């Protein structure tokens, strides 16, 4: 976190499952979405059913998935025409030039 | 020393929060040090790190009065040791954190 009126930061959550990370990147202010070393991705999401401390300090991974890339880069924007569906639009760049 | 307002016995502690926003000015006088075993215990300051955090702003508002009280009686011609002992309260409370920002 960053609480503006403490002046420090602040530990919301944590993910304790060790995935060797290779990129990472914020989807909707709920789900983050992190690349790994064996080639997966997966999306984990801060928690809801806040009844302690200790079930909200525990991220939980939703979502996994093997992608069978290594993903350096992710990015927003999409490469489609605005013309103002799913939601929301993110990229990425990997080593094989798979976008 | 420690204990006597950590032992179970601890009703004192929240009777203290009735003890202060309710109490007598003369009582209100001599009560704001009793919690003073509790913020210099770690502990309670742990148990309380937010039920404190009510009493703090009954006290701080209180604080502010008495510039207006001592000063402008002061302020006449050109009872702080209630003041005395309530910064006595806030000196060991006053170093954690999640209470600076209602200090500031």
């Amino acid at each position: 976190a960053y609480k503006p009126m403490e002046g420090n930061f602040e530990e919301i959550a944590r993910d304790f499952n060790p995935n060797w990370m290779s990129a990472v990147e914020i989807l909707d202010d709920d789900n983050f979405l992190g690349a790994e070393n064996a080639f997966n991705l997966f999306v984990c999401q801060k928690d809801s059913a806040a009844t302690t401390d200790e079930e909200r300090q525990h991220l939980q991974e939703v979502g996994l998935f093997h992608l069978g890339e290594f993903v350096n880069v992710f990015c927003h924007g999409s490469l489609v025409m605005q013309n103002l569906p799913t939601q929301g639009s993110v990229l990425f760049g990997t080593v094989n030039g798979m976008i | 020393e420690t204990a006597v307002v950590f032992q179970e016995k601890e009703g004192i502690v929240e009777n203290l929060f009735k003890w202060a926003r309710e109490a007598d000015q003369p009582l209100r006088t001599y009560s704001t040090g009793l919690l003073g075993g509790a913020m210099e215990n770690q502990d309670i300051a742990a148990n309380y790190r937010d039920e404190n955090s009510q009493l703090v702003a009954i006290v701080l508002r209180r604080l502010r009065e008495l510039q207006l009280q001592e000063v402008a009686l002061r302020q006449e011609n050109k009872p702080a040791i209630e003041q005395r002992l309530i910064l006595q309260y806030l000196t060991p409370l006053g170093e954690y954190q999640e209470l600076l920002p209602i200090f500031m």
